[PDB]
């Protein structure tokens, strides 16, 4: 019942609250489900500069209750802290949502055929060639031509 | 190369996915055609008839 | 000595025959089954494994006793090796070591020496393919051995099993990941060992950290590979998160899903009993009575013996709070009889409205209720019986006076009777009108439910229930 | 079943369902209903 600690508008209590969460978030994944409305207070707060990290904990609760595309929306505005983590499983699940959203947008862009372009976030297209640098550095040529067929 | 076949393998996946409505729509038609064939054999011979003794 | 000495040699060949061919025919058979097709799974040997392990869990396990040295554990775990068809030589070497027990002086390699033995499939260089067979080699020797329960220094070996088999979990998540179909075969094996996880801790201390380790395997099975896997993990949750506080009751809302499809059969039938006791603490009776009734009728096959009987005992507990229950000896079993005797006469005092009889049952039979933890209802069941007593009278009579039903139900006073009938109307229990002067209660027959209304409206749920089974039969017909 | 924590923790029997309703209510009863003869 630490949810009541979020009522205070003073920032230094929030970093100690999330310091508790992200460590035990594995066991408390069920507890974060009721923190939705009170996380948005921090995410929409202008004086709260951790909204990049607050978008991650907002993606964990929605992933717990069955929401996916909404977590991908928060992944956009999550800044560089979201795309800097390549570790374990969480990297391959987000790129499966992001690159599929990227490759279905590029096919849509080729149907314009020119002009009246849809908005393309620099973060979703930015990790394309960024993670593609991991290919040429790994020297494996077989999938180096594969990304070009993906994005078309 | 593994993404190549990964883009190859969903073809026959989706090719058999459209093969689902292939048979399902075909078999129900033919089913109604077989039910129409039930009216055929029941139509024959209709009238008239003649009595006979089974041996 | 000569009589008992000559009778020692014959038995050990029996584990050298059937127990050999247990994992020789199934494991050697599941080899090609897990190399391809692998549809689903199926891999029916993993379900045949349910007909072995559970059969071995009585006799013989790996051991036993029987009059061997318990050398079957090191035998199959060494010299995997393996390679192309020479794996038969490994089974041949398993036959060669059978004479070692019968000829030379037999030595027990279990326990202390089992620590490097579980590393041998990795040390044999290499496995090289099936972790479930080595998971079986890290379980079937050790997990059926847990049934000894000596508690001294071998529990850490049961923990060492949960260690090296967590190294099999390391090979579970890292290896494959693409059309595995071994995980779905392991979902039966990973279930069991995770069950033995919970069981071994219960003898020492309930697991605080494994609760966090449970959500690990829980969440990571979604969405990548989940078949029957998260259900068994959700069973671990609702099992212990019930017996231990807190908040775990309402947790079922965000988890479900369901999780579909319910597997395997009776395995999900008991799950409705788990959440059944939960929803019983939510005080909602109607959803609790249907999930408890469905828990008995969906549960095959037993025997033996009281494992299904004891779970059925506490299952009809929700019927005590329903207010409508018959005598429960129609559910009695001669084995469950002796255990249900303090819980038997309880419901016999529920059918009656006597306080002196009901309070005497709580005093003498309250000792048996301490192990069940059912004391939550005994305070609210007094209000349940007074509703059954008034329903018995209100259904038997058109008009019922408050003064005549006062002492008959021994409410003893007119004022609290006005409070009960008021709350009875609030709960929709009674339709009786009341004429207050002294006062008295004058009711009338309730009708117009008739025919054209209730049966045809209920038949909307009956046919919608039946027409779905038409699809259930077609779906089950499409697999063959 | 036997998994999880399941293992961790005519006849007169059929008529006994109805027969126990006689135990707590109205006995059988002969004597009392036989005493009601000369009561009124």
């Amino acid at each position: 019942g630490i949810i009541s600690l979020l009522d205070e508008d003073e920032p230094q209590l929030k970093e100690f609250a999330l310091h508790k969460l992200n460590a035990v978030v594995n066991d408390f994944w069920a507890e974060i489900s009721e923190s939705v409305d009170k996380i948005e207070v921090l995410y929409e707060d202008e004086g709260f500069r951790s909204r990049q990290f607050a978008a991650l904990v907002a993606s964990k609760v929605f992933y717990h209750l069955g929401a996916f595309e909404e977590s991908l929306n928060y992944a956009l505005g999550a800044g560089d802290l979201f795309n800097v983590n390549d570790n374990s499983e969480y990297v391959e699940t987000i790129i499966a949502k992001c690159i599929d959203h990227y490759t279905k947008q590029c096919v849509e862009n080729a149907d314009l055929p020119e002009g009246e372009k849809k908005p393309i976030d620099q973060r979703l297209e930015g990790i394309v060639n960024k993670m593609f640098q991991r290919c040429l550095d790994d020297h494996k040529y077989k999938q180096a031509i594969g990304i070009a067929l993906e994005t078309r | 190369d593994l993404y190549s076949r990964y883009k190859k393998l969903q073809q026959e996946l989706e090719f058999l996915e459209v093969q689902e409505e292939y048979i399902k729509d075909e078999q129900k038609n033919l089913k109604k055609e077989f039910l129409h064939a039930q009216e055929e054999v029941k139509r024959i011979q209709s009238i008239p008839l003649v009595i006979g003794q089974f041996l | 000595p000569p009589g008992g000495g000559e009778q020692e040699p014959p038995p050990p060949p029996a584990p050298q025959d059937v127990e050999m061919k247990e994992e020789a025919a199934t494991g050697g058979g599941s080899t090609g089954e897990a190399d391809g097709k692998t549809a689903a799974a199926a891999a029916e040997h993993s379900q045949r494994e349910l007909d072995t392990v559970t059969l071995e869990d009585i006799k013989e396990h790996v051991k036993q006793l029987e009059k061997a040295v318990s050398g079957k554990e090191p035998r199959f775990v060494l010299r995997a090796l393996r390679m192309l068809p020479s794996t038969s030589r490994r089974l041949n070497h398993y036959v060669l070591y059978k004479a070692v027990q019968g000829f030379f002086t037999s030595n027990n390699a279990t326990r202390d020496f089992l620590l490097p033995f579980l590393e041998e499939p990795m040390d044999t260089e290499a496995d090289l393919q099936f972790r479930p067979r080595t998971g079986k080699a890290a379980s079937t020797p050790l997990l059926p051995e847990v049934e000894a329960y000596l508690q001294l220094l071998v529990v850490i070996f049961m923990m060492n099993s949960k260690r090296y088999k967590e190294a099999q979990k390391i090979s579970d998540d890292l290896m494959q990941k693409i059309s595995t179909q071994n995980r779905r075969a392991l979902d039966l094996v990973a279930a069991k060992c995770y069950y033995y996880h919970a069981r071994v801790y219960e003898f020492l201390d309930k697991l605080d950290v494994v609760r966090s380790f449970l959500h690990a395997r829980l969440r990571t099975a979604t969405l990548r590979h989940d078949a029957d896997g998260q259900a068994t993990l959700l069973n671990l949750l609702l099992r212990n998160y019930l017996h231990y506080s807190l908040y775990d009751q309402a947790e079922k809302l965000v988890s479900k899903s369901v999780f579909p499809e319910q597997a395997n059969n009776n395995e999900w039938a008991r799950y409705l009993y788990y959440t059944g006791r939960i929803k019983a603490i939510q005080l909602e009776y109607s959803e609790a009575r249907r999930t408890m009734t469905n828990a008995l009728r969906k549960a095959p096959q037993h025997t033996a013996v009281g494992f299904k009987q004891t779970v059925h005992k506490l299952l009809i507990v929700v019927e005590l709070l329903l207010g409508e229950i018959p005598d429960r000896l129609q559910f009695r079993q001669p084995s469950l009889k002796r255990s249900l005797m303090p819980y038997f006469l309880l419901t016999q005092a529920v059918r009656t409205g006597n306080l002196a009889k009901f309070n005497q049952v709580l005093d003498q039979f309250g000792e048996k209720f301490q192990a069940d933890g059912t004391y939550t209802l005994i305070i609210r069941l007094r209000h349940n019986v007074i509703k059954t007593g008034v329903r018995m009278i209100s259904l038997s009579y058109s008009r019922i006076s408050l003064a005549d039903i006062a002492q008959k139900l021994q409410l003893d006073s007119p004022e609290d009777a006005e409070f009960i009938v008021a709350k009875a109307i609030r709960d929709g229990v009674i339709e009786a009108s009341i004429n207050h002067e002294k006062g008295y209660v004058q009711s009338k027959e309730m009708i117009d439910i008739y025919s054209t209304r209730e049966p045809q409206l209920a038949f909307h749920q009956r046919i919608s229930f039946c027409l779905d089974i038409h699809n259930m039969s077609v779906k089950a017909m499409r697999f063959p | 079943m036997s998994e999880k924590k399941q293992p961790v923790d005519e006849d007169n029997w059929d008529d006994d369902n109805v027969e126990d309703d006689f135990s707590n209510q109205l006995r059988a009863e002969l004597e009392k209903h036989g005493y009601k003869m000369e009561t009124s």
